[PDB]
RNA sequence: AGACAGUUUGACUGGGGCGGUCUCCUCCUAAAAAGUAACGGAGGAGUAUAAUAAUUUGGGGUAUCUUAUUUUAAUUGAGAUCAAUAUUAGAAUGAAUAUACUAAAUUUGAUUAGAGUACAAACAAGUAUUCUAAGGAUAUAUGUCUGUCAUAUUGACCCGAUAUAAUUUAGUAGAAAAUAUAUCGAUCAACGAAUAAAAGGUACGCUAGGGAUAACAGGCUUAUGGGUUUUGAGAGUUCUUAUUAAUAAACCCGUUUGGCACCUCGAUGUCGGCUCAUCACAUCCUGAUGGUGGACAAUCUAUCAAGGGUCCGGCUGUUCGCCGGUUAAAGUGGUACGUGAGCUGGGUUUAAAACGUCGUGAGACAGUUUGGUCCCUAUCUGUUGUAAUUACAAGAAAAUAAAUAAGAAUUAAC
RNA sequence: AAAUAUUAAACCCCAGUAAACGGCGGCCGUAACCCUGACGGUCCUAAGGUAGCAAAAUUCCUUGGCGGGUAAGUUCCGUCCUGCAUGAAUGGUGUAACGACUGCUCUGCUGUCUCCAAUACUUGCUCUACGAAAUUGAACUUUCCGUGAAGAUGCGGCAAUAUUA
RNA sequence: ACUCUUAAAUGUUGCAAAAUUUUGGGAUAAAUUGUAAUUAGGGGUGAAAGGCUUAUCAAACUUAGUUAUAGCUGGUUUUCCACGAAACCUAUUUAAGUAGGGUGUUAUUUUUUAUAAUAAUUAGGUUUAAAUAACUAUAUCUAUAAUUAAUUUGUUAAUUAUAAAAUUAGUAUAUAAUAAUUAGUUAUUAUUAGAUAAUAACCAGACUAUUAGCGCUAAGGUUUAUAGUCAAGAGAGAAACAGCUCAGAUUAAACAAUAAGGUCUUUAAAAAUAAAUAAUUAUGGAGAUUAUUUUUGUUAAUACUAAUAAGAUGUAGGCUUGGAAGCAGCCAUCAUUUUAAAAAAGCGUAAAAGCUUAAUAUUAGAUAAAUUAAUGUUAAAAAUUAAUUGAUACUUAAAUAAUCAUAGAUGAAGAGAGAAUAAUUUUUAUUUACCGAAUUGAUAAAUCGAAAGAUGGUAGUGGAACGUUUUGUAUAAAAAAAUAAAAUUGUGAAAU
């Protein structure tokens, strides 16, 4: 018997535009 | 038969395609195989002092 | 594991399938010391067998010393769970039967202050033969 | 009125079932971008709130410790200290310190409409917010505000419903009705939701498939198991090693209990017994020898050793096991736990029937009891025996050696 | 168009029905010794397993304990009672006679067995006439160990065989 | 007799699609049996077993709806040329199915939003760490301010708390800070594709190397990540081997140089120069024996070896004890005689006695050898510091090499077999060379391509052709069929 599991999905976080790029 | 324990020779550069030999033997400098029949000791708050 | 609530909480820790660490040994408190020379799971009975034989050395009748002889820093770190006999895999993790200490390579098991050089060499050799581990003895003299 | 009928009676899963789970959030796993599974480890959510919200204003910076004070502190004064603690609605992480906490004045931006990019992303869905217009609050505003520090705090479409910023053609005009803007109703929780509407038994059983998937057996593993070896707590008059041996340790074997699920699911197999065997040695007796707390005898222990040998009988379905009696001894095991195309079929796994127990009921049982059907002409290998044809040396009739292999009964009273 | 009033069988409530189904308790303490518990209280229930039988076709622990029989008996007979999960028309207890029924025992008898031998016919083997069957990738078809889709006549490695019936 | 069929053997492609032989039950009765007839498919009939109903019964037989349906198994027929996947994600009464993305092919287009390599560059918070904020545990220091007992209370003795200062170990869910590589963007070079459209297959994966989670950090185990190979891929080496190494095959054909590997014979190919081992030589364990080499130092010429001798005394130390006399045990470790000799490092005793080592003498044999650095020349009946290497013994100890460290069950079974003592052979180190693939270069041809060069291939897409049937061309021309063999041509199906 196991009550565990039930993790969530990863969330797409972080930097999307790095230094020197165009904006 | 026991393709697991067929040790690789020179031309087989340290690996066969179904061997589980070389992966065992790397563990005898940081792993030792324990036992059941020891003394039961269950107190994580044990004092090793004399 | 989690050191917060040891007795209350139920504890589990991952077995570490390849864990290796080296910590540069050096004496701090005293003169001579014993140090481990291999990554290993140090039990408790590895200590309690040769616990009296250290007291017979460091402590003696009718003699008083102000300062301190031995410095120990051992604590338990690994629960070492296990399954029953007729149990299939899956359906969770095993249960406890012991506790241990996962020590690194260069670990000061003991640190001594003015203790008989001649006996500790006689001890640590017998220590290491029961355990079959490589152990060392060091003194400020030889260094 | 199951009297009769037509149908449903989820899935995942380390066989299946019983049990548990099924959507959403946070960390570890996760390996310095993001993502990353498992019946892996842990905790949480199905809300709250018209002020806990919006704009201004004031206050001590908070927190830890010590101390003094018209003994008092809205939140007193002074001093030192704090790899950012105190807290920030609730789980966890992350972050902030112009945070947060506290006092107060005005107030409803927790408003309406229209255009568009970016992240993310099968799809659909979800997210942050600038720009333009109307109409407001705050109040130097010069400016700020399109719910709460953040992330979860839920549900498609259909059908239907209340209020309404708009339109209408089943001949025409209206009613009716449909659609449109705003909005409400589900543990449809199996949470992408197949229906408004759904449980079981089959030992009377059928068909299609699978070694994608189980029980015996093989194979890998060897926690467990058995044995060797090193150490030697404690007994042995003293005394660790005549004998004995806890504990701890280094290897081996593949006979037990098990884990996995690689071969076989397109005619077969389960324990035991009769007959028949063969192998190992980790040897029960016989044979040799060392040691002895060995006077002799009897015995204990260890080594070398596989030549030959190793019981009948009562109860049980029985290996085993207890018992009676004996013997030089009544060995441990492998060979599909040897041997069913060589015999038996008693046990156990079909149909009949009965008791007990559970169950509304069909019926069920790692409970019991009586009964109870699979067959075979041997092509090849292999083997026990028997001959034929042919070859060799000139041809032929007879007698022998040599060489290799196979075989050989053990015990011992008296 | 909607609403109220009037009302049948049926359903609920109520009553009855137990050779219908079904069901049948516990706690506390008590008598020249613990234990035992006639009794006395205690709580509850619709009522508390009464008679009788009982290791049974019903017993998990179980080859239960004692006795009988046997040189020795897990079965059998008799007997005791924690009846795990006995029990009165799903009938309880007992019972002379009957049974191709199940279990145990005795005498006699005997190739069932110790221990197997000899004989007759049939079958079989040889010649002759006739002449099937399932089956079958091909085939010039060897042992051992190793190997490997994990137990090899066929691959590898040292070897065997004059050829066939 | 008749009727039924308990028990055993036989038989089982039988005499027989349920019998033969022996035995056995009932046999005036709920009996047996003939003739003809009735009862009919969820109904019949049933002294009830789920039995019987023309060898068929948990619902007959025949025809028909009907070519029942099948996400399932089994199968899908001639040739050549090119390109070439997937076994992952997300949903699913879904898990052996299907759908979209992703990967494949073809076509089109004044077509790069692309791949690889090098370099610059940005964030990060695994890792690092004599780091320590947190949790669990933890060793020390101290100004200052105080205490307790006692008549040695104008002294003696023992103690406590504390600002500042301040150590150490550990961890899945601990880090202020901080790596490489990966990843994003830009540039450069080089390759040659990219975008859109039309559209198929796949969605059971396996192993190895690195890395983690469950597991005896056991399993050819199970689930993720990053590469590679099988899958879809031959050849050479691994004794034999889908997954390891080398390598990536258009076809042909008696040229050469090479890749991992290997050179005593089998087995194609080499020897030389120095050294290790002596074990029926590979092949490994805690650990033991032997040998060798190297090493530490509060050691020492009375070195060391052998032979003989001695190894004492105050003292039976004090105490305790049934006893304790050097040696049960407690405190003490003094001193003397000796050339030297422990209130003893041990054996021994009921306690005594007695034995041996440490320390040591006589005699003989016998090791003590090589060096570096300083104040120019004046002290002396005289005296030289710091320091190394090496021979021997004691001592610290480690390393290397060989040997042993029990073995299973059809038969050496390990090590491919046999052999070999390093002389052409095991092992180690330098040196010079060779054999060795379908690789590469050279020669011939075919197809795409200006040319350089490209051409392995499953599911799967596209292109180019052979053969067969029928009709017309044919109001024309005439035996061209079939069967077998040989020859000839074609890349080939095939044709003549
Ligand atoms: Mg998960
Ligand atoms: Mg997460
Ligand atoms: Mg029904
Ligand atoms: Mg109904
Ligand atoms: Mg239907
Ligand atoms: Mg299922
Ligand atoms: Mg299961
Ligand atoms: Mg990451
Ligand atoms: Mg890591
Ligand atoms: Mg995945
Ligand atoms: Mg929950
Ligand atoms: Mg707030
Ligand atoms: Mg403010
Ligand atoms: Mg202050
Ligand atoms: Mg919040
Ligand atoms: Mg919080
Ligand atoms: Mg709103
Ligand atoms: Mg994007
Ligand atoms: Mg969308
Ligand atoms: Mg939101
Ligand atoms: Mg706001
Ligand atoms: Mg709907
Ligand atoms: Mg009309
Ligand atoms: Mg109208
Ligand atoms: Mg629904
Ligand atoms: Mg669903
Ligand atoms: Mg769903
Ligand atoms: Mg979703
Ligand atoms: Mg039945
Ligand atoms: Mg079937
Ligand atoms: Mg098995
Ligand atoms: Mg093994
Ligand atoms: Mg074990
Ligand atoms: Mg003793
Ligand atoms: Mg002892
Ligand atoms: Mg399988
Ligand atoms: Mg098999
Ligand atoms: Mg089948
Ligand atoms: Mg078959
Ligand atoms: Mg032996
Ligand atoms: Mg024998
Ligand atoms: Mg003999
Ligand atoms: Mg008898
Ligand atoms: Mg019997
Ligand atoms: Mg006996
Ligand atoms: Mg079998
Ligand atoms: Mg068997
Ligand atoms: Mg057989
Ligand atoms: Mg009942
Ligand atoms: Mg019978
Ligand atoms: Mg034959
Ligand atoms: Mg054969
Ligand atoms: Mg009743
Ligand atoms: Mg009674
Ligand atoms: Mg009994
Ligand atoms: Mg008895
Ligand atoms: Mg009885
Ligand atoms: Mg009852
Ligand atoms: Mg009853
Ligand atoms: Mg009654
Ligand atoms: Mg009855
Ligand atoms: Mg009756
Ligand atoms: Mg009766
Ligand atoms: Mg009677
Ligand atoms: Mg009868
Ligand atoms: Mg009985
Ligand atoms: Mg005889
Ligand atoms: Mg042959
Ligand atoms: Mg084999
Ligand atoms: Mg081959
Ligand atoms: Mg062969
Ligand atoms: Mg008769
Ligand atoms: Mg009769
Ligand atoms: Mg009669
Ligand atoms: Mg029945
Ligand atoms: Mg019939
Ligand atoms: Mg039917
Ligand atoms: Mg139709
Ligand atoms: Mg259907
Ligand atoms: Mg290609
Ligand atoms: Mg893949
Ligand atoms: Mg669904
Ligand atoms: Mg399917
Ligand atoms: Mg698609
Ligand atoms: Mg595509
Ligand atoms: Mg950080
Ligand atoms: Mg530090
Ligand atoms: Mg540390
Ligand atoms: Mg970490
Ligand atoms: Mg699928
Ligand atoms: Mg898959
Ligand atoms: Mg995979
Ligand atoms: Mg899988
Ligand atoms: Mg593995
Ligand atoms: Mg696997
Ligand atoms: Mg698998
Ligand atoms: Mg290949
Ligand atoms: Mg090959
Ligand atoms: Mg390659
Ligand atoms: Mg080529
Ligand atoms: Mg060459
Ligand atoms: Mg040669
Ligand atoms: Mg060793
Ligand atoms: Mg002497
Ligand atoms: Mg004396
Ligand atoms: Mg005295
Ligand atoms: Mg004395
Ligand atoms: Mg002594
Ligand atoms: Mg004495
Ligand atoms: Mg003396
Ligand atoms: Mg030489
Ligand atoms: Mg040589
Ligand atoms: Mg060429
Ligand atoms: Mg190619
Ligand atoms: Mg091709």
């Amino acid at each position: 018997s196991t009550q565990n599991g039930r993790d969530s999905i990863g969330r797409r976080l972080g930097i999307k535009k790095f230094g020197g790029e165009e904006v | 038969t026991n393709r697991n324990a067929r040790p690789p020779k020179k031309a087989n550069h340290g690996a066969r395609p179904c061997s589980s030999v070389m992966r065992r033997l790397k563990k005898k400098y940081f792993y030792r195989r324990t036992k059941e029949a020891m003394t039961p000791e269950m107190e994580p708050k044990k004092k090793f002092e004399l | 594991m989690r050191f917060k609530n040891l007795s209350n909480t139920k504890q589990v820790s991952f077995k570490l399938r390849n864990f290796k660490k080296t910590t540069k040994y050096r004496l701090v408190f005293g003169n001579s010391m014993i140090l481990l020379y291999k990554n290993a799971r140090f039990e408790s009975i590895y200590f309690e067998l040769f616990r009296k034989y250290i007291k017979v050395i460091s402590k003696k009748k009718n003699i008083n010393i102000n300062y301190r002889n031995c410095w120990i820093f051992l604590r338990m770190n690994t629960p070492l769970t296990k399954k029953s006999k007729n149990s299939r895999m899956g359906k969770g993790k095993g249960a406890l039967y012991r506790w241990l200490v996962r020590l690194p390579k260069h670990y000061k098991l003991l640190e001594f202050k003015n203790v008989n050089y001649y006996r500790l060499n006689f001890l640590t050799k017998k220590w290491s033969k029961r355990l079959s581990l490589p152990l060392a003895f060091v003194s400020k003299a030889n260094l």
